[PDB]
This record gives C-alpha cells, sequence and structure tokens, in this order.
C-alpha cells in the first residue's frame, strides 16, 4: 500500500441563525437572568387599569377609552366628550409589563492517547480532531437556537383544515398542505402586526425573459418541501414559483434562496428541523406523503416554513459582545502528571469544549409560522 | 517554482477594531462584522501561541483572525492583469483596492 | 435584521469600488480552498 498522503475532508455545514440574531451583553458577578418593561399604549387591551372616570363622572370599570376594537358603535358609546363646565369627568390609566430570560450550561469533550496519536499510519490526526470537534459545537448551537425559535413562536398557522399538530393528515378530502391562500393570510397577518418589511420589490430589467417580483418578506423552508411548492398554482391556475433566473439581474438574490412566491422570498435551509410522528396515524390510502414510525404506528410528518421578523428577540451573551457564543477550549497533551485512586500513571489527553446559552423574545407576535405536511 | 511568477498570495494575520480603525478612510463596512465569530479558537486554521483561553473584555482591543488577497485581477475586463489588495473578515469585504506599493 | 446576506457569498458585485469588473467574495475564498489541500499536505512535512 502507498498511501497518499492526502486525506477526504467534508466541509462545515452553514448556519443561517447564528448571524441572523442580535446579541445583548451581561455582566458578571451580578445573576443569571435579564429583564425589560413594556409600555402598552392608552388605546389597547392589555391596558387594564382602575383609574376610570367616565362622561358622566361616575367610576368606570375600563380606564382606556376603547379598546382594540374598531367598531363604529363601541367608538361612538365611549367617545370622550366635554361639556361646557368640564371638570373631573375623563380619566386615563397605564399599565407596563415585564419579560425576562436565563441562560444554562453545555459542553462535551473526548479522549485520546499518546500511542495511537503519535505512531500512527497518518499524521496530522489533531488538526483533524480538533477540526470536527469545531464543526460539531457550532451546529449544536445552531440547532439549540433553531429549535428555540421554532417552539417559541407567535402567530401559528395550521395549512388545511387542521387545528392542532395531532390532527394534520394527508388522508381525505382535505389534506394539510399548503396553499395560495394560507400565504396570503399570513401576509396579512403580518402586516397587521405591523412587522416591517426586510426586502424591496424588484422592477424589472431591459432583458428578454426577464419578470418582475414584488415580494417583501423572507422565509425559510427545509428542502423537503420545495418541490411541493414548485409544484403550486395560484388562484387563476398559472405557475406560482418564480425562479431566481428571471429575476436574477437588476435584483439582489440572498444566499440559498430557491425562488420567490407572492410577497415570500424562499429561502432554503438544509439543516431544518421537523416534528416526527406528530401527525395523524397513516393508512395503506396515504398519497405518498413522508410519515415516520412511533410505537408501531405509522405517523405523518409536520414541517415549520419559519418566518423571523425584525427585533423579536435577542441572544443573551455571557462575554461576547459579537455574533455567535464564546467557546472555551482547553487541551492537555497527555503524560504522567495526572493521578488517580487506582490510575495515578496516565497515558491519555482530552480536549473539552464549553459554552452558556440563553434567549430572549421581546416580541412574540412577529414570529410566524405556517405546519404543513410534505411529499416524498 | 518561482515567486515572482505566482498569481495571488493569502495571508491571515491577528487584528484589533483599533488597527482597522487608525485608518477609517481605507476600510469599509465595519459595523457589520461578526467579531466573536471569528476568533482565534474557532478558526483552526490559524495557528498562533495565543492561550486558547483568552479575551480581552474591551471590545476595541480584541483581537481577530483576518484574511488578505495579493494578487493580479483583470479589473476592467479589457484583458490586461493589474495587481489588486482585498481583505475581509468573516464574510464581509471590508476593503478592496489597488495595489499601494510602488 | 436587515435580512440574511445578501449575496450568495458575496456572488455578484458588492459595489465597493467603480471598476467594471469586481472580484466577488466568491471567487477568492474559491481559490483559497482550491490552494489549502496542497499547503496541508506541504506543512506536515514542516511538522
Amino acid at each position: 500500500f502507498f498511501w497518499l498522503k492526502k486525506a477526504i475532508i467534508t466541509a462545515r455545514k452553514e448556519q443561517y441563525f447564528m448571524p441572523l440574531a442580535s446579541v445583548t451583553n451581561m455582566p458578571k458577578h451580578y445573576g443569571k437572568t435579564i429583564k425589560v418593561y413594556e409600555y402598552v399604549p392608552l388605546l389597547d387591551d392589555r391596558n387594564i387599569n382602575d383609574q376610570g372616570i367616565d362622561a358622566s363622572g361616575a367610576t368606570i370599570v375600563n380606564g382606556n377609552l376603547y379598546g382594540s376594537s374598531k367598531d363604529i358603535g363601541n367608538i361612538t358609546s365611549k367617545l370622550p366628550l366635554l361639556t361646557e363646565n368640564g371638570g373631573r369627568v375623563n380619566r386615563v390609566g397605564f399599565t407596563r409589563i415585564a419579560r425576562e430570560g436565563s441562560i444554562h450550561k453545555f459542553g462535551f469533550f473526548y479522549e485520546f492517547t499518546q500511542e495511537s496519536i503519535d505512531f500512527d499510519s497518518d499524521d496530522g490526526l489533531m488538526e483533524h480532531l480538533s477540526r470536527e470537534l469545531m464543526n460539531g459545537a457550532t451546529q449544536i448551537t445552531e440547532a439549540v437556537l433553531q429549535k428555540d425559535l421554532l417552539a417559541a413562536a407567535g402567530t401559528v398557522l395550521y395549512a388545511g383544515a387542521a387545528t392542532s399538530d395531532a390532527t394534520i393528515t394527508g388522508e381525505g378530502s382535505t389534506p394539510s398542505v399548503v396553499s395560495y391562500k394560507n400565504l396570503m393570510r399570513l401576509d396579512q397577518i403580518l402586516t397587521e402586526n405591523r412587522t416591517p418589511t426586510q426586502t424591496t420589490i424588484i422592477t424589472g430589467s431591459r432583458m428578454i425573459d426577464t419578470k418582475v417580483i414584488g415580494a417583501t418578506r423572507v422565509m425559510y423552508v427545509g428542502s423537503e418541501l420545495v418541490p411541493e411548492l414548485k409544484a403550486m398554482k395560484d388562484l387563476f391556475g398559472n405557475k406560482a414559483f418564480i425562479e431566481t433566473q428571471h429575476y436574477a439581474d437588476a435584483g439582489t438574490i440572498m444566499n440559498g434562496e430557491v425562488g420567490s412566491i407572492d410577497k415570500f422570498r424562499i429561502i432554503q435551509v438544509p439543516e431544518m428541523l421537523h416534528w416526527a410522528g406528530a401527525g395523524a396515524q397513516a393508512t395503506g390510502a396515504n398519497p405518498g406523503y413522508r410519515t415516520s414510525m412511533v410505537s408501531g404506528q405509522e405517523h405523518y410528518d409536520v414541517y415549520p416554513m419559519l418566518v423571523v421578523g425584525d427585533d423579536s428577540f435577542t441572544s443573551i451573551g455571557f462575554q461576547t459582545d459579537g455574533k455567535s457564543l464564546k467557546f472555551t477550549v482547553m487541551t492537555k497533551m497527555p503524560g504522567k502528571e495526572t493521578a488517580d485512586r487506582n490510575d495515578p500513571y496516565g497515558e491519555t489527553g482530552f480536549s473539552s469544549i464549553k459554552w452558556y446559552y440563553g434567549i430572549l423574545v421581546k416580541r412574540p407576535e412577529r414570529l410566524a409560522l405556517i405546519k404543513t405536511v410534505a411529499p416524498l | 517554482g518561482d515567486i515572482n511568477k505566482a498569481m495571488f498570495a493569502i495571508v491571515s494575520f491577528e487584528t484589533c477594531k483599533a488597527d482597522l480603525l487608525k485608518e477609517k478612510d481605507r476600510y469599509h463596512n465595519l459595523n457589520k462584522i461578526d467579531w466573536q465569530s471569528s476568533a482565534p479558537v474557532n478558526e483552526p486554521d490559524h495557528a498562533t501561541t495565543t492561550p486558547q483561553e483568552f479575551q480581552i473584555s474591551d471590545p476595541m482591543r480584541k483581537r481577530v483572525v483576518a484574511y488578505e488577497y495579493w494578487g493580479f485581477w483583470d479589473i476592467e475586463g479589457n484583458g490586461v492583469l493589474e495587481p489588486i489588495v482585498a481583505t475581509w473578515i468573516g464574510s464581509t469585504l471590508i476593503r478592496l483596492e489597488k495595489n499601494p506599493y510602488p | 435584521t436587515d435580512s440574511m446576506v445578501p449575496l450568495p457569498d458575496p456572488s455578484q458585485a458588492t459595489k465597493l469600488t467603480s471598476w467594471k469588473n469586481e472580484l466577488s467574495l466568491q471567487a477568492l475564498k474559491a481559490d483559497l480552498d482550491a490552494a489549502k489541500p496542497s499547503h496541508t499536505a506541504m506543512m506536515i512535512k514542516v511538522k
């Protein structure tokens, strides 16, 4: 055998939710918890107070003049009117809310020996071991953040006729698959929540076979959903998916962008997580949708399609002041130094890496999500 | 086998934000940088003598790994190769111009 | 915030300068990953 001395190495999987999040500092010697204040407007339902007097002059239960309601009847009924000899007629009050978050620990390590590393047929083993260690650490941090974001979603919409995770199914009159109307509804809700628009519309170019795009939001989907998105058709029967080649010129294509649909620009995330077995049980009439087997019964799978708005959350950072986390890495080349109860000689080393993680959610209303099943 | 025939060269070194701000005119896009992501330990390719547990508390004085590209490029697309320099940190291009030295 | 990274490994032109043709970060990184295997093999001998 003639070893080629050039091994085969894989690359680190790219991470999407690390660079997105903003990081808040947190000094030490001072606990592990961060709190904020929310100031609720005057005319809001959350403004539940007790300092209220109506135009008549008697104490009224609701201090806020009228809630979020937009009826003509309520507005006319509860208008603040003033007479000529006005005094002690209308009073209002205010409220503030608090939100909190915390920090948790993490870490893992590995072992080796002097003989194995030193007298190996291939040199450079230590650098490879360190490389896979770091890659695994970054991937774990990314997965944890994505899991937290999916769990803490504020606006959740179920595709099809389903009303929960369990009732999502792919058999029957109405399969739980995303459609155009669901995307329109999500856009309407996100506009109602006053969520800012991430992107700008694209006006066409002068070259032949170029289509205009009017999308203002970004959507993150997995790889399994993209064929289903491609096959989708709009209300009038044409094709909805507009690929990146049509509007590539005279526009900016974000990385990992497969195309644009309606108001949303679809971004493909290789590492997106899916719930397993959350759907209803799958019988033999399955039209070909993905299923997972839990406790001897087939069950369908649920897929996120997350949307993250501007200033939805911040990541509590312990001594970072910057994106991503701070990892503490320790290495001890083996020797006689180590001692133990029955193992005082020592020929093994190690390398251990640990970090502190925490997240704070400031406006859950801006995070949105559409649960659906994915074709096989 | 000759250095003069080489097309490009790349060096990775450690810098702080103060070094970049010494000449604010030259650099750009200093705001959108993940200083902590490109830490010396987070980049095992760079080989250095800094102990693996060391980070100054001052944000301006933290040291991060940066890359440079000294090489020949066809800037105008007319077929002429002219020297250029490019510097990037993480995934952001902060400096781009011709070769300054005579 | 401000959406994600606006270019696919800064493909296309970031527009730092006025040159008609601009390098973009992807080409530079690609040359780096092309050159790296040989340099990694060479450094083993120095080690």
